[PDB]
C-alpha cells in the first residue's frame, strides 16, 4: 500500500496528506476539525494503512466517543461477574498491550466524534501520558484501579492517536486548552474548488458547465456563511459529502438529481440555519436551482 | 446640554448587537424601553419554549435510572440499603442562559426609576419561572456565553441583559437599582456609533463588500523591527468596492453638537491611515469623517493632498427611516 | 399487500410518498417532520409494509423515544436480573441480529417522537454506524460495554430507519447538524386542498359545497401561520386529524358539527397561538363560523 | 346530578366528549370541584358506584415514569422490575375489557408530562388503543413483549390554571386531550339552591354572586396577567357549614380572611391596597 | 397554658378552629417566638390530655427524603429489610385510636421538597382525601394486601419560619394544602407583660422595653422589600433567663442585646454599622 | 544529582527555582500555577531529585488527579474479592509508610491536573495531617477505614507534597478553598524572554534575529492576553513547549517551522481564544507568519 492507493479516489489535495503525517510523526496525537462531510471518517481508515505500510485492521483500533464513555470504559473499571464484581480491563488498556507486543510495527487509535466526551474525564491519567515525549518505561505510573502491587501503565511509542471533532456544535468544542497541547489540529476545506473533486464527477458523466457552475455557487454561499461569526462560523460551511454519493446506479448528476437534492437536504439545513428570513432562505436555494 | 432622542438609540444598538414597535410605550427614558422588549421578548421565547440543555444528573436514587456506575455504589455500599449511585440526563430550563434572564429581572425590578406597568409585569414573570435559580451576575457568566449555542433570538436578548449589568448603578437604597446615564459619555457611545455603522453596512450595502482592515507603517527601523513603541493603527471601517475603496472615520464628540470652532483631531489619524494602505487595483481612494448632529445635516467635500475627502453629518432626532434614508444617500455620493 | 390498500385512505400525495421510498431505499435513514395530526404515525406503519412489501410486523419495531430513555436501555448496557447483574442487550441491538438472520428482508425501526430524548447520547456509536455507506463488517465497531475489541457490532444493509419529529417546538429540534446529515429531512404538509381528503368527506355524505368553504378557509389560515415565521413556523399550522376522526357512528358533517369541534379544540389552541391578540383570536374564530 | 353546582350542558358535553374521545383535560381555579366533578362523573360512566375501577393520583415535579410505567426498584433481596400503577391498572381493567376503568391525575400541571406518559403519550389516543398498536417498553427486557392500551380505558385530567409555568408547552398533547373549562358557577342556582336549602337568606346569597361577580370580572379584565382561569372558585363556601351553622354575615368574614386573602398576595402581589380594597369591598 | 402562652388569645382561638376543620396547618413567623413551644402546648390543649406519646416530632433538611419519613430499605446484618419510618409507624399507632387526635410536628419544613418526601402520600394528607377510601400500596409494598391511608384523626403542623431573605416564594404544594398563618413576637401583649411583672419586674422597666422593641419591630418591617413583617424579632430570648432564679434588670437586658439582638441587628441588615450602633446604642440607654 | 544537569537545560530563572526550594523545605506543600506547556510537570521529576541529591524512584511519586480518582483508592478502601470486600492499602498510606522507614531521606509526592477533582473527596481527613505544622505522630488519627483506634496514620515530616495545577479554565477561576490554605502557590512565567530558551535555539543551528524577532511577538501576544480578564486572564497565556519539541531531528528552526506550528496549534487555539472577534485571528496570525 501506497498514498497512490489512497489518494486515488480522496478530493484533499496531497498537500494536507503530507502535512499531516509530518504532524503525527513529530506529535504522534493529532485531531482533524471540519464540518460533516467532508470525509473526515473516510480518511481515517486510508490513513492508518500507510503509517503501517500495509492495509491491517489488527494493528488499528477504531471508536466514537458519545457523551456517555468513562475511564471504566476506556480504561479500567469493575463489571458485575455472575455475583460479583470484577476489574476489567479496557479496550485502551487492552490496545496498548497489543502495541507493545511488537514495537516495531505502528498502531493507531482512532475516535470519532471525540469533541462529545469530556475527555479529561475519560481519559484521566493518559492525559499527561499520551504526549510523545512523556512515553515508555521511563514515565510510568501506576493506574487508580491498578493491584497494590506496583502494576504501571506506559504509552508505547509506536502508538499514534487520532481525533475526529466536528466544526458545526459550538458547545461541544474543547475547552479544555491542557489538552489542547497534547494535540495538533488540522482544519479541512470542504473540497469544492479542488480538481480531483471535479475529476470524480466528470469523470461521472458530468458537463464541465455544471460542474463549473456547481463550485462556483457553493464557494459563494460559503463565505457567505463564513461572512458570519455570530451565530454561523466558517466552520458551518457546507460539506461536499451531499454530492458524492447516490450515482453509483448511473444517474448521471443534472439539475434534476441536483434538484433533489437542494429541497430535501440543503434546503432544510438553511432554514434551520438561518431562522431569521426566509428570503434568505428563498434565495439561495433559488440560486441553486437556477 | 442636548443629547439624541433615547428611543432612536435602541435602533443602533440593534445593528451593534446584529439582532418591534416603541410607539406605543409612553417612557423616554431608556430603561422602560428596554424593559419592555424584555419583558415582552422572554413572552415570545416562551411562545415558541425556552431552550431546555440536557443536564446529566449523577445521583443516589433508589432504583436503575440511566446508566448506573458500578465504582461509586460498591465504594459507597449503597446496594445494601438498597440505593444504586446513577447517571441520567434529566431536561431542564436552569442553564446559564435561562439563569441569566431570570436574576436580570430582579435588577430591572428593583431599578428605582422606572415606569409601574414595567415593573408590575416583570414580578409576574419572576414568579412565572420557579424552577430557575436566581444568580449574581458578571461579564465572566455572559463571557462562557460566547458560544451561542442558544438560537438567534435569545443571543439578541442576552446582549440586552449585558447592557443593563453593566449600565445598572445602585441609587439611594441598599437594594434598589438606578440606571446609568449612558447617553453622556462619549466614548461608549462612539463605541456605539463605530459599531453600529460597521454591521449596518453589511446589510444595507449588498453592493459593496465591508470589513475591517488592519494597517502596517510604510517605515522602517533601524532598532526593531517590530515597531511596538508606534501607534497600533487598526480602521474603524473599510467599505472597498470595485470602482472605488473608501475608509470612514467616525466618533461621537459632544463639542459638534454645537452649531464656532470644530474639533476634527480624528482627521489626523484618517491621512496617515491612506498613506499606509496602498491598493493593489489602484482604482481610487476616498475617505469620509461622519459624525452625528442633532439639528441638520452638512456634507462638504475636499481634495487635500491627491485625496478626495468628505465631512458629512446625520440630523439625529429626526426619523429613523428618514435617517437609514440619509445614511445610504450619503454613501451613494461618495462611493462612486 | 399491495401500494394501493395503504393510498386509499391517504390524504398525501403519492408525489410525496414515491419521494420517500425512493430516498429511503438509498439513505435508509430518514426523518419526517410536521405538525401534529398529519398522520405520520398513520404513514409509518402503512410505509413500512409498502417497503418491504409484505404485511410483515414481525421485521417492524415501533417505539417512542422520551428524556427517560438512554444507550444502556436502546443499545447495551447492565441491569438486575436479581441478586446479579447482567449484560442486557438493548432492544435495537436485538433487532439488528434479527435483520441479520435475513438479509434479503427489509427490517424496520420506526421511532416516534424522536426529537424528544436526546438522541447525540442515545445513539453514540450508532451515530456514525447508521449511515448509508458505512454499513456492514468492514465498519464493524466495538461498544464501549464490549469484553474485549473483538466484540463489535455492525449495522445491517437491509435495515431501514424511520425518524418522526414534530415541528411544533423550537425547544426540541434536531440542532446537531451532524446527525441531521445521516438523516434525509422530508417535510409533510397539512394537506387540506387534496381530493383524497375531500373524498372521505363526501364519501360520509358531505355537502361539497361545505367543503369547499371548509378546505378553503384553513388554506388561508394555515397560510397566515407559516407567514409570522419569526413567531410561528409552517410546522405548527393545524393538521387534518382534528376534523378526521369523530364520525365513525355516522354522524353528517354539517356545519354544527364543526362549530362544536372548533370550540372545543382548536379554539384555545388559537388564544395559545395569539396570546397578545384577543381580536385575531376573534377574527379567525368568527371567520369560520360565517 | 343533585349536588352538582356546574350546568347540566356542560356535564353532558362531557360526557360525549369523553366517550367518543377518550381524553380530556379539565381546567379552572382551585375550588371548583374538579376533584368531585370527575368521581361524581365517574360513577356516571360506569353507571355503579364502584371505587376499585376509579384511581386517582396528583403528579408532582418529583413524579416520573419510573412511577407510572415501570421501573427497576428494590425489593428485600435486591432490584427487579416494578410495574408502575398505570401498567397495574390497564392490565386490570384489561382482565375485563366490557367494564369502563377510569384513571384520574390531579395537578397534572406540575410534571414533565411528556416525561411521564413516555411511550403512551402516543398510545393513548383513542385509534392507536389495541394490540396492533402495541409496543415493546423502555425497559422491556424483550422486544415481543409489548404494553397496548385497552379500549375501556378512558382517561381524565385535572388542571390548576393558576400556575403557568413558561417552561414547556405541548400543542402535540393538546392535540390528544381536548381541553373542557370550568367556571366556578356562582351565577348558577345549583349553587344557590344549596344554600338556600341550608337556611340562608335570599338577599345574602344574592349579595354574594354580586360581590364574586365584581372581583372575578376584575380577574378576566387582564387576561395577560390574570384569566378566567384565575378567578375565585366556591368550594370554599361548601365545607364547614354542614355541621349545624347556617351562613351569615360573620361566617363570610372568616373565610375571607381565613382563605382568600393570601390569594390576593399572589394574585395582587406588591398591591396591598388593591388587596385592602376588594377584601374590604366584600366585607361591607 | 393560655396564661403562659403570650401571643393574642384570639389567635389561639382561631388556629384550633382552623385546625380541626382543615387539618392540615403550618406556622409561618419569626425565629425565638417559641414556634416549636407554642404548638406543643397548643398540642396539648387540642388533644386535652397532655399526652407525648400521641405527639411526635419532625426537623426536616434537604437531605430529608421518603426513606427518612415514610419507609425505605435499611441494610441488615447480612442482606436488607424493608425498615418502616416515622410517618407509617406514627399513624398505625394513631390508627388503633380513631377517637384519639394525634399529631405531628414537622420543623423547617420549606427547607426540605415536599413531593421527594412524601410522594404518593402527599395528596393523602389532604383532609379531603382521608381513611381507608383512598387507601393506596406504597412505593416499595410489593404486595397489595396493604395499603396506606392516613386516618382522619391525624393533624399535620409545619413550623416555618420567615427569617430569611433568601428564602423565594414558598413552594406551590405547600400554597394549596395549607394555611399560613403568621404569629406576632408577642411584646405588646399583656400576658408577655405580666410574665415579667411576676417576676418583679418594674412598670417602668416593662412598660419602656415594650415600646423600645415596638420601635425596632416597626423599623425592621419598614423596609419594603428585604426585611418584612416576618423578619421582626421574636420574645423568646427573654423568657430564658428571668425564671432560673435571677431577678430581671437593665444589666440583664443589656447582656441581651449584645447576645442575640446585636448579631442579629448586624444579620439582617448587613450593610451599615452605624445603623446597628444607633439601634444597638438606642436599645441599651 | 548534580544542579548542572537540573537547571543548565531548564529555561526558567535559578532565581525562582531556589525561592521554590526555600518553601519547600520550609512548607512542604507547595503547588507550580501556570499554563501547560512551560515544563511545570518537567521540573517536578527533577526537583525531587534535587532535594533527595540522587536519582531514586521509590523515594518519588507521581500521579494525576481526575475526577475518578478517590479516597478509597488514594488511602485506603475496600476492594471486591470474588463476593467479599477486602481493605486495601492506597498509594498514599503505602507511600507514607516507605517514608516512616527513613525520617532522614526526603520524600516526594507530585499530583498533576489537581484541581480536576475535589481535594475533600480524595484527602478528607488527612487534610489535618497534610499541614506542614500538624504532622509527627503526635498528631496521629484513627481512619474512617480502620477496624480499630489502634491503626492509626501520621504524615511523616520528611514527605513533601508537590501540585501541578494549570490556570487554562474557567471553573479554575473559582479556586477551591481547601487548596488555598495548606497550599502555597507559585506562579511559573512563560519564559520567552529568557536566555536559556534563546540559548536552546541557537545551539540548535538558529539565526539569532529570527529568534529574536520571535520572542517581541510572543512577549506581545501574552501580555495582549493578560490584558483581559473576562475570558482571558494571565494564567491563559502561551507556554514556551511548542517550540521545544519537534527539533530532535536537528532540523535548523526558521518560519518554516515555525508556520507549522501556528498553524497547525496556535491558529485553531485562537479562534476559540478570539471566538467573538475573528478579524482579531487574523490581525495576529498574519502578524506572526510576517
Ligand atoms: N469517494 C469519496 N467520498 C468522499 C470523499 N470525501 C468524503 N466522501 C464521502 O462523504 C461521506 C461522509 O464522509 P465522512 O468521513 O463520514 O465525513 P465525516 O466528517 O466523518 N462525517 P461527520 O463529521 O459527520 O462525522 C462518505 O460517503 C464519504 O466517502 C472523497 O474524497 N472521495
Ligand atoms: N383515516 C385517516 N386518518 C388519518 C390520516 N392521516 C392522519 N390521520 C389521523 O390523524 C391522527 C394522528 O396520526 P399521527 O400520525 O399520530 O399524526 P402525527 O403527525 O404523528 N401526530 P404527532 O406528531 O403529534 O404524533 C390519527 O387519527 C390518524 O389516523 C389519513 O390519511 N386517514
Ligand atoms: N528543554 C526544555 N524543555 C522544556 C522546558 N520547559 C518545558 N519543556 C518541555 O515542555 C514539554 C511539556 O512540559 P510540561 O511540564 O508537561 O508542561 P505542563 O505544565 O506539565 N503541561 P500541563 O499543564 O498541561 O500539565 C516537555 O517536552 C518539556 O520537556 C524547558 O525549560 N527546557
Ligand atoms: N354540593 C357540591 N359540592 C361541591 C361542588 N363543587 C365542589 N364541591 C365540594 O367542595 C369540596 C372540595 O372540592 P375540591 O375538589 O377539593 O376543589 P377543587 O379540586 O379545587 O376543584 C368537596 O366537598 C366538593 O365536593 C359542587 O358543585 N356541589
Ligand atoms: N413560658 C413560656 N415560654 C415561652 C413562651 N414562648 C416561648 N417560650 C420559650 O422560648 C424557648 C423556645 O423558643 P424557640 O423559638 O422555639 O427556639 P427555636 O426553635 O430555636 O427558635 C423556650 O424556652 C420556650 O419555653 C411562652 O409563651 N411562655
Ligand atoms: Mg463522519
Ligand atoms: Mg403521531
Ligand atoms: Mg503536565
Amino acid at each position: 500500500y501506497c498514498l497512490e492507493d489512497a489518494l486515488n479516489d480522496l478530493f484533499i489535495p496531497e498537500t494536507t496528506i503530507e502535512t499531516i503525517l509530518k504532524r503525527l510523526t513529530i506529535k504522534k496525537n493529532i485531531i482533524l476539525q471540519g464540518p460533516p462531510g467532508v470525509g473526515k471518517t473516510f480518511v481515517a481508515r486510508r490513513l492508518a494503512y500507510l503509517l503501517t505500510g500495509e492495509k491491517a485492521p489488527q494493528r488499528v483500533n477504531m471508536v466514537q466517543f458519545h457523551q456517555s464513555y468513562s475511564y471504566e470504559d476506556f480504561i479500567q473499571g469493575y463489571r458485575p461477574n455472575g455475583v460479583g464484581f470484577r476489574r476489567k480491563d479496557g479496550i485502551f488498556y487492552n490496545f496498548c498491550q497489543q502495541a507493545k507486543e511488537q514495537p516495531e510495527k505502528k498502531y493507531i487509535f482512532i475516535i470519532d466524534e471525540i469533541n462529545r466526551a469530556n475527555l479529561s474525564k475519560v481519559f484521566g491519567e493518559v492525559m499527561m501520558l499520551m504526549e510523545h515525549d512523556k512515553r515508555g518505561e521511563n514515565w510510568s505510573v501506576p493506574l487508580t484501579y491498578s493491584e497494590n502491587d506496583e502494576e504501571r501503565f506506559y504509552v508505547p511509542e509506536n502508538v499514534y492517536i487520532i481525533g475526529l471533532m466536528n466544526t458545526a456544535d459550538r458547545s461541544l468544542a474543547v475547552v479544555d486548552y491542557a489538552l489542547r497541547r497534547r494535540f495538533s489540529f488540522i482544519d479541512i476545506e470542504p473540497g469544492f474548488d479542488t480538481p480531483q473533486f471535479r475529476n470524480f464527477l466528470l469523470n461521472k458523466k458530468a458537463e464541465p458547465s455544471f460542474v463549473e457552475s456547481l463550485c462556483q455557487k457553493m464557494n459563494e454561499l460559503n463565505q457567505e456563511i463564513s461572512k458570519e461569526a455570530t451565530i454561523l462560523g466558517k466552520g458551518f460551511r457546507i460539506g461536499h459529502s451531499y454530492f458524492c454519493c447516490g450515482l453509483e446506479d448511473g444517474t448521471s448528476p443534472d439539475t434534476q438529481w441536483l434538484n433533489e437534492i437542494v429541497m430535501t437536504d440543503i434546503a432544510p439545513l438553511l432554514e434551520e440555519y438561518f431562522f431569521d428570513d426566509p428570503y434568505k432562505q428563498q434565495k439561495w436555494t433559488n440560486k441553486l436551482l437556477g | 446640554q442636548p443629547v439624541i432622542p433615547v428611543r432612536n438609540i435602541y435602533y443602533m444598538l440593534t445593528y451593534a448587537w446584529g439582532y418591534a414597535n416603541l410607539e406605543a410605550i409612553p417612557g423616554n427614558n431608556l430603561l422602560d424601553i428596554l424593559g419592555y422588549v424584555l419583558n415582552k421578548g422572554v413572552l415570545q421565547l416562551s411562545r415558541r419554549g425556552l431552550e431546555l440543555d440536557y443536564n446529566p444528573n449523577t445521583e443516589i436514587i433508589p432504583g436503575i435510572k440511566g446508566r448506573i456506575e458500578f465504582a461509586k455504589t460498591i465504594r459507597g455500599f449503597h446496594l445494601n440499603h438498597g440505593k444504586t449511585v446513577s447517571t441520567f440526563d434529566m431536561l431542564n430550563e436552569d442553564t446559564l442562559a435561562n439563569r441569566i434572564i431570570k436574576s436580570t429581572l430582579a435588577i430591572l425590578i428593583k431599578h428605582e426609576k422606572l415606569n409601574s406597568t414595567i415593573r408590575d409585569e416583570a414580578r409576574s414573570l419572576y414568579r412565572k419561572l420557579p424552577g430557575i435559580s436566581t444568580l449574581h451576575l458578571t461579564p465572566q457568566h455572559f463571557s462562557y456565553l460566547n458560544g451561542g449555542k442558544n438560537t438567534r433570538y435569545y443571543k439578541f436578548v442576552i446582549s440586552v441583559c449585558k447592557f443593563i449589568v453593566n449600565n445598572s448603578i445602585p441609587g439611594q437604597n441598599k437594594g434598589h437599582y438606578r440606571f446609568y446615564d449612558f447617553e453622556r459619555n462619549e466614548k461608549e457611545m462612539s463605541l456605539l456609533y463605530q459599531k453600529f455603522l460597521y454591521e449596518f453596512c453589511r446589510r444595507e450595502l449588498t453592493s459593496a463588500n465591508t470589513t475591517r482592515s488592519y494597517l502596517k507603517w510604510d517605515a522602517s527601523s533601524i532598532s526593531d523591527q517590530s515597531l511596538n513603541l508606534l501607534p497600533r493603527m487598526e480602521t474603524d471601517i473599510t467599505i472597498r468596492s470595485s470602482e472605488k475603496i473608501l475608509i470612514v472615520d467616525a466618533k461621537y464628540y459632544k463639542s459638534i453638537f454645537s452649531r464656532e470652532k470644530f474639533h476634527s483631531q480624528n482627521l489626523y489619524q484618517l491621512m496617515n491611515y491612506l498613506w499606509s494602505l496602498k491598493p493593489e487595483n489602484g482604482e481610487n481612494i476616498g475617505g469620509l469623517l461622519i459624525y452625528p448632529h442633532v439639528d441638520t445635516a452638512v456634507k462638504h467635500r475636499y481634495k487635500i493632498n491627491g485625496f478626495d475627502i468628505g465631512l458629512c453629518t446625520v440630523n439625529l432626532g429626526q426619523e429613523w427611516p428618514c435617517i437609514h434614508q440619509e445614511l445610504l444617500d450619503i454613501f451613494d455620493e461618495y462611493l462612486k
